[PDB]
RNA sequence: CUUUAAUGUUUGAUGUUCUAACGUUGACCCGUAAUCCGGGUUGCGGACAGUGUCUGGUGGGUAGUUUGACUGGGGCGGUC
RNA sequence: AAUUCCUUGUCGGGUAAGUUCCGACCUGCACGAAUGGCGUAAUGAUGGCCAGGCUGUCUCCACCCGAGACUCAGUGAAAU
RNA sequence: GCUCGCCGGAAGACCAAGGGUUCCUGUCCAACGUUAAUCGGGGCAGGGUGAGUCGACCCCUAAGGCGAGGCCGAAAGGCGUAGUCGAUGGGAAACAGGUUAAUAUUCCUGUACUUGGUGUUACUGCGAAGGGGGGACGGAGAAGGCUAUGUUGGCCGGGCGACGGUUGUCCCGGUUUAAGCGUGUAGGCUGGUUUUCCAGGCAAAUCCGGAAAAUCAAGGCUGAGGCGUGAUGACGAGGCACUACGGUGCUGAAGCAACAAAUGCCCUGCUUCCAGGAAAAGCCUCUAAGCAUCAGGUAACAUCAAAUCGUACCCCAAACCGACACAGGUGGUCAGGUAGAGAAUACCAAGGCGCUUGAGAGAACUCGGGUGAAGGAACUAGGCAAAAUGGUGCCGUAACUUCGGGAGAAGGCACGCUGAUAUGUAGGUGAGGUCCCUCGCGGAUGGAGCUGAAAUCAGUCGAAGAUACCAGCUGGCUGCAACUGUUUAUUAAAAACACAGCACUGUGCAAACACGAAAGUGGACGUAUACGGUGUGACGCCUGCCCGGUGCCGGGAGGUUAAU
RNA sequence: AGGACCGAACCGACUAAUGUCGAAAAAUUAGCGGAUGACUUGUGGCUGGGGGUGAAAGGCCAAUCAAACCGGGAGAUAGCU
């Protein structure tokens, strides 16, 4: 649900809250939890690589199954849970074996919902198909881009890819982002689109929301110093060059894309 | 106001000890145109 | 010799297919109480990608430099 | 106009007196629409002006309370 | 020794970090103390630091370091696995009184507790770098039960007192007692007992988890405080006897009740919020390998050991960092009485100090203030500085507005003391007696006793009763910026930076991007509702025309075009 | 519930005055803004010089920063004093 907080005051004013009320207000599944330690855009050399990531609210990481190699095995869904590391709420799933796992919560999986994967399964959400079984125009979520790999393709809250076409060993997935990719066919495939698809709505309100978010203030290059940045320098904000990364590279309309390993995999860039 | 020397013994250790000089060559380099020099001292130490 | 034609030959540019090089930050087993690494099987790409020398283009991101002289406040204007 | 050389542009308000300020016109040297234009409640140790109380800021300074200044005893520098 | 003054949320007492004998005694003013000095944190000599229960040490570990093999790199070396370090964290145990000039939770007196070895006795399956539970956790907020603590009353010992009265509802001081042990309550959590089965817990499992049942409906875990013992013990006001006259020995009465009450415990509790809130070890349990006449474990008893290191002193300062015996800086703990909402402010208890130059005079002038005739900003770039309001209760509160705000708008009236309402009310707490009890720390009546606001009337003193400290000046127009916030430590706190929102662009995940000769990393153990770059900066109208020049994208007709 | 309000500790330095061979190599008195968060602080580490960090001032990097400090080239050169 989308609610919309009074005015009692400026940061509350603008502020538009996503609540979910099923989600589960306890503590997680602790044997799945795992400890997280923040980064804050450091590396191995401990210089700062990515910059506006530091602080933020401490969080666990939960140990989410992806790759659902329970094949045959009916389960049932205990209940949601709010996960922090993922956009999405994730889904706590009791098998019928007597152990309990965390997987992507589909926009049509409640509490108490049945799933099951393996090749034997169903057409219903949730659960888990190659995509030669899966039948060609469906949309899934949590795709595989190589067998076992987990699942790399509409992992975001909300996202789901559509099967086009059939080549043979191969299968045409269009992305949420126009992408039109071929991806083998052995690659396994979850039913359904991801959950909490009113992700959009929030807007954090305030500064705050975004610092303890795990996001820090972001300086434009005109208020730089021409020693530190390609633009800045001048009295009166003076810019009189074309848009440029820091580091020197052409931003504003300059392709990244060159790899030529993964292109015979894509037909159709995006538009 | 607070200088810049917060005394603290384990820092002091830890950061100019004789384990830290000898960890790195450059430290051993430094002990060795110590011991040439010939000071008394040879580094900070209880 | 100018002009052509089946056969066998040197072959190059391009296209399709295969794997035995190569990639695997895919899966399984071992060294191993091990997300490192190496080895064995398999799957997926595959002579592509990537790396080494040369070479055309871009390249103030970076590095070394220059920006003459006469010239009565300055530069401009003018001369060598 | 945070932009205007001429300029204190012209007109009305505020004071008897207003190169500042508010409102109206545009003769825009040299505003202008995401290096944003127009309004915007609340907010501001933010710029400017005005009005009420207040008072030593001032007309115009006067006295008093404490430490220096001054004298004595002991210690005893500096720039040049 | 007696007066006067200061701190007393500190200018008191403990520590942590940091110093290294500055701590006490004897002895001296050669040098130091911004003067003298017999004095000192100064010179010489001596003494002083006692730990199974304090901490370090030690088991484990976060961030992070090192890193056997391994990858990469001209060399050096860089990354990193298994492993090992790394307290700022998790794990076992003590309190009261007494003593030295200097040590005490270490020494002495009393009562306890914890961990292991050895031996005896009765039973029994033991057994892990392996599995499961626990350890194990955020922000904000309300109540209840308590306690440290403080007030009053009764009791005890003394006094009745130099300027009026004080045998009386009067004054002075005490009324303290721990850890541990047994009861286990207030409160909080959770449904238990038994049988059968399961490809799950990288092999197994009687252990965890899951699936079926029969039975009861209670059981189990945690849990402050109070109560008895600890304790017919210590301590205890005061008195008595000697004093190297500083001081030492003996004795020693009562040691209870009510109220208020914490930021401290129940509380790692309970209710909500999204920003979803460490890991491992100790601890309980299950089994693999191996042995089960063994070994090993359990329960009771006796004994041994618990080593080594710091223990002085300062620790908001004269001893630490500031070159100084420097108006500066320094983390945590206890932190009381009256007024007060308050850890503010005014005076005090405990406790500590008068800050290491003073003695005179009371010129101009300087520094910090007090007062002021009349005008009240006329001074000045500028109401700069100064002056002024300032608290509680009641009435009332404009334009605009995003309907929250503006607003404590602005603007008006009462605050002292005493008696009555009410020989202290409402309210809070609550004795004894009476009745029940699923019988004890149990439930009703009841108000003894204690505490106790706010309001009305009347009277009364003062020029003024928020009487001292504390304690917004107010309103309008207006540019900037949405706002809170941050910046040039050490001349610029702003219209500058940042901000939530918006738009373009790049990235298909061995992703883009950045650190790196490379490995490998952050991005991300995330993934197109995800991440990086760019420009603007809430919200409403929106964001008009231009592709010539320079970038970016796509194209290949035709000319040029290196290496080869 | 509030990147709420008034206001102690705590943080910072917006105004005035004193102090510039000062008590102090940016200090003291009264006002001053935040004081439940984008807050602050104790402890232990990581980011090392054309590099780090930087809510961005050419700011900070041990009282020194438009390129720190230490030793060497080095008795650099100086048509200059």
């Amino acid at each position: 649900a989308v609610v919309k907080c009074k005015p009692t005051s400026p940061g509350r004013r603008h502020v538009v809250k996503v609540v979910n009320p099923e989600l589960h207000k306890g503590k997680p599944f602790a044997p799945l939890l795992e400890k997280n330690s923040k980064s804050g855009g450091r590396n191995n050399n401990g210089r700062i690589t990515t910059r506006h990531i530091g602080g933020g609210h401490k969080q666990a990481y939960r140990i989410v199954d992806f790759k659902r190699n329970k094949d045959g095995i009916p389960a049932v869904v205990e209940r949601l849970e709010y996960d922090p590391n993922r956009s999405a709420n994730i889904a706590l799933v009791l098998y019928k074996d007597g152990e309990r796992r965390y997987i992507l919560a589909p926009k049509g999986l409640k509490a108490g919902d049945q799933i099951q994967s393996g090749v034997d399964a169903a057409i219903k959400p949730g659960n888990t198909l190659p995509m030669r079984n899966i039948p060609v125009g469906s949309t899934v979520h949590n795709v595989e881009m190589k067998p076992g790999k987990g699942g790399q393709l509409a992992r975001s809250a909300g996202t789901y890819v559509q099967i086009v076409a059939r080549d043979g060993a191969y299968v045409t997935l269009r992305l949420r982002s126009g992408e039109m990719r071929k991806v083998e066919a052995d690659c396994r495939a979850t039913l359904g689109e991801v959950g909490n698809a009113e992700h959009m709505l929030r807007v954090l309100g305030k500064a705050g929301a975004a610092r303890w978010r795990g996001v820090r203030p972001t300086v434009r290059g005109t208020a730089m110093n021409p020693v530190d940045h390609p633009h800045g320098g001048g009295e009166g904000r003076n810019f009189g060059k074309h848009p440029v990364t820091p580091w020197g590279v052409q931003t504003k309309g300059k392709k990244t894309r060159s790899n030529k390993r993964t292109d015979k995999f894509i037909v159709r860039r995006r538009s | 106001m607070k200088r810049t020397f917060q005394p603290s013994v384990l820092k002091r250790n830890r950061s100019h000890g004789f384990r830290a000089r000898m960890a790195t060559k450059n430290g051993r380099q430094v002990l060795a145109r110590r011991r040439a020099k010939g000071r008394a001292r040879l580094t900070v130490s209880k």
